[PDB]
């Protein structure tokens, strides 16, 4: 599956548009179908497809990589590749099966407070493009207070007027066409579909293979930082795609910081040179921006610089 | 012009309700009679009988509907704070509006009509050189419902200070005091002492 | 070059948080205070404190880049160091020094048509830092449906009621903090406030120095690739920061292109051995990578990666 394929399924899909129509998740687990008008539902579409247009068409520098090679990067779709699927995975997966004849209604008298996940579901080249978005702190709306009698005051104040109408705004968390998936808003990834269970899972699993390195003296450090989800995504890019850990012995690494000329003033080696010392949070992310394989040296001007987003040529 | 003057002639008429509540407790002629032959005379002659407490009476439902577009100007606004340079009291000010502007009133006798045109004249008079007179601010309402006018000195964060403001507030201030504004005019904002 | 010195800034800013004011600045280019309900003020300046945390103080991963130095990381705040300020900016810093008796407040009778741009003037400890927004033609939010004929009104019609209502998100696209200006969506520069005339005379300015260098041999398909504004930000990162124009010789280039692995394959050489045969699309953007030393090697596992982002340390 590569960036280009998935430019020319957009582009047949929106260049071959037919039809369209919004799906609610509640938080009993149901797909419900709403009533949106089709004017509204022109309007929404045409800047829906406007956003992918910008998103993916028009944007000529997409890569799209997996979550479990993940880097802070912008203007990138990452395809998922984990074999666990989420339980709103199994729903969006069944609500692009949902006949177009199908009675399960949506009921206006929620209040707007059950729903927690909106569907936009596009259609084209005989293809159900799914995108997935939650609903926010209603991101509040602010009306001029028009309450003298009907249609007067030039002087109120602007205060929140209904505070239970839904907003779908122009954004979308993540698509899916046929069985792939990619994920852009990965913050309601991690928070609202609970997957940093899993993402904690793999970092343990990375902290135990530490452990089998034989590179580290003590990783209670690395154990209460573990616990935040910004150093375990990281723990688990090391878990899958690190080239250091399992395929370089641990004298190599020690002798690779010792001569470094960043490396070995912060990441110090201990007494008997065996392992590496590590305790602030500095030495913490420099060991794990070092084991991630980012620091790397121009073959031009021999500059030595910080990665933060890489990708692999040769593949 | 307008809605400056508006929100100052609205700020006289605030000022003025003790003097509508004191000619109402004045010169009511209210049969209070607990006899039994004391019968209801009628309204047409009870509302004849009563002129000027029915016009002092609208006054004051004037003045209770200023004092809530005064609490309307603190409802909205009202999130961000200032520092007091220079605090000097100046609630006296209230007081002298009292003794000498509402006090020589009740002496007069509210009994010929021709009179009583007289000093709805002063009352006119006395409003319309008291709109530009830089004191308006006076007010035996406002502080008798806790409120003190001080004369304050305030310094914004990142805009600067400015000289010469005057704070309506519920509790007492100083230097170095911390307070919320809700700017009424260019003159005259109401603090609320973030504590 | 760190980010340690805006870090503290906004600890002071936010950890002695004073007041919040929100300040219209409007198509005709002059700024109108706002009348915003108090309940409503502490729960936009709950929810803006609430983000900078999330993004400035309890993030970790920020970096804090140039402007001219323009790469697609994520969580960064760009850094404006371009001599020209556009005409926003000093309507920013005329907002901050706007003193608090001010009665030039925003009438709600315009129905929020006129106003081009939110600023939310967050301040603390004797500092105010400035926060702006694009008010993004209400981003079409729809709305339910309340039917005149009775309360509840059990039928979906769920439409777009008043059309005038301000949306006012929580995602701020740059702000200001003293005299100096960060950057987060540059989009919002771009299409909004017209950023890229300066951009597209520092490419004009990056093509005059590639015709000196005499590296390339036709120029012409740079040229119609320069009025991209998506290709003109890396022209004019290649204008200010490229490493390897003008400091090592043109011969060098040629070699590091003739014996390499990947661009041996695109990046052609012409016959007289000098100049390069870069005409396609891809070798543009190969080119162009190669100017800004993206195609960089590794030293403990020796790998060529393609460094989308990269920093010259120094932390």
């Amino acid at each position: 599956m590569t960036t280009q394929q998935l430019k020319e399924k957009i582009s047949k899909i929106i260049d071959n548009f037919s039809g369209i129509r919004v799906v609610f998740t509640t938080t009993a687990n149901e797909l419900k179908l709403s009533r949106i008008e089709g004017s509204a539902l022109n309007s929404i579409a045409e800047g829906f497809i406007d956003k992918i247009k910008e998103d993916i068409i028009n944007n000529e520098d997409l890569t799209s990589p997996l979550l479990s090679n993940f880097d802070d990067r912008k203007n990138a779709l990452f395809k998922f590749d984990y074999e666990q699927y989420p339980e709103e995975f199994n729903k969006i997966t069944q609500a692009i099966a949902i006949p177009p004849n199908s009675q399960d209604y949506y009921n206006p008298l929620n209040k707007f407070t059950d729903v927690k996940g909106i569907i936009i579901l596009i259609s084209g080249d005989n293809k159900c493009l799914a995108l997935y978005k939650n609903k926010t702190n209603l991101a509040v709306l602010r009306n001029s207070r028009k309450m003298f009698n009907l249609v007067p005051d030039p002087d109120g104040y602007l205060k929140q007027l209904p505070n239970e109408i839904l907003r779908l705004d122009f954004n979308y968390d993540l698509f899916s066409i046929g069985e792939d998936f990619y994920i852009k808003n990965h913050k309601t990834l991690e928070t609202q579909m609970k997957f940093h269970q899993v993402i904690e899972a793999q970092a343990v699993i990375a902290l135990n293979s530490l452990r089998d390195s034989l590179l580290i003296e003590d990783i209670s450090g690395l154990e209460k930082s573990s616990r935040e989800i910004s150093f375990a995504r990281k723990l688990a890019k090391i878990s899958k795609h690190s080239p250091v850990l399992g395929k370089i012995d641990t004298k190599t690494i020690i002798d690779y910081v010792s001569q470094h000329k960043y490396l070995s003033a912060i990441l110090q080696i201990n007494e008997a040179g065996d392992k590496l010392l590590i305790k602030t949070k500095t030495s913490q992310k420099h060991f794990i921006k070092l084991m991630s394989d980012d620091y790397l040296q121009s073959d031009l001007t021999k500059i030595i610089y910080m990665s933060i987003a890489k990708d692999r040529l040769d593949e | 012009m307008q809605r400056n003057t508006y929100n100052k002639v609205g700020l006289y008429i605030l000022s003025l309700a003790m003097l509508f509540v004191f000619i109402i407790i004045l010169t009511a002629k209210i049969p209070f009679c607990f006899t039994s032959d004391c019968s209801f005379i009628g309204l047409k002659k009870l509302v004849l009988t009563n002129i000027v407490p029915i016009v002092c009476f609208v006054f004051f439902l004037f003045s209770i509907y200023f004092y809530n577009r005064l609490k309307n100007i603190t409802k909205y606004n009202g999130q961000d704070s200032v520092k007091i340079t220079s605090c000097q009291s100046e609630s006296y000010e209230s007081l002298t509006f009292l003794a000498t502007y509402i006090v020589p009133f009740m002496g007069f006798s509210f009994e010929d009509m021709q009179k009583n045109i007289a000093y709805l004249l002063l009352v006119v008079v006395i409003g319309i050189i008291f709109i530009k007179t830089d004191k308006y601010y006076a007010n035996p309402t406002l502080a008798l419902f806790g409120f003190k006018l001080y004369r304050v000195n305030i310094l914004h964060p990142g805009s600067g200070e400015t000289k010469n403001l005057i704070a309506i507030s519920n509790d007492v201030l100083k230097v170095d005091d911390n307070v919320y504004y809700s700017f009424f005019d260019e003159f005259v904002f109401i603090a609320r002492k973030k504590i």
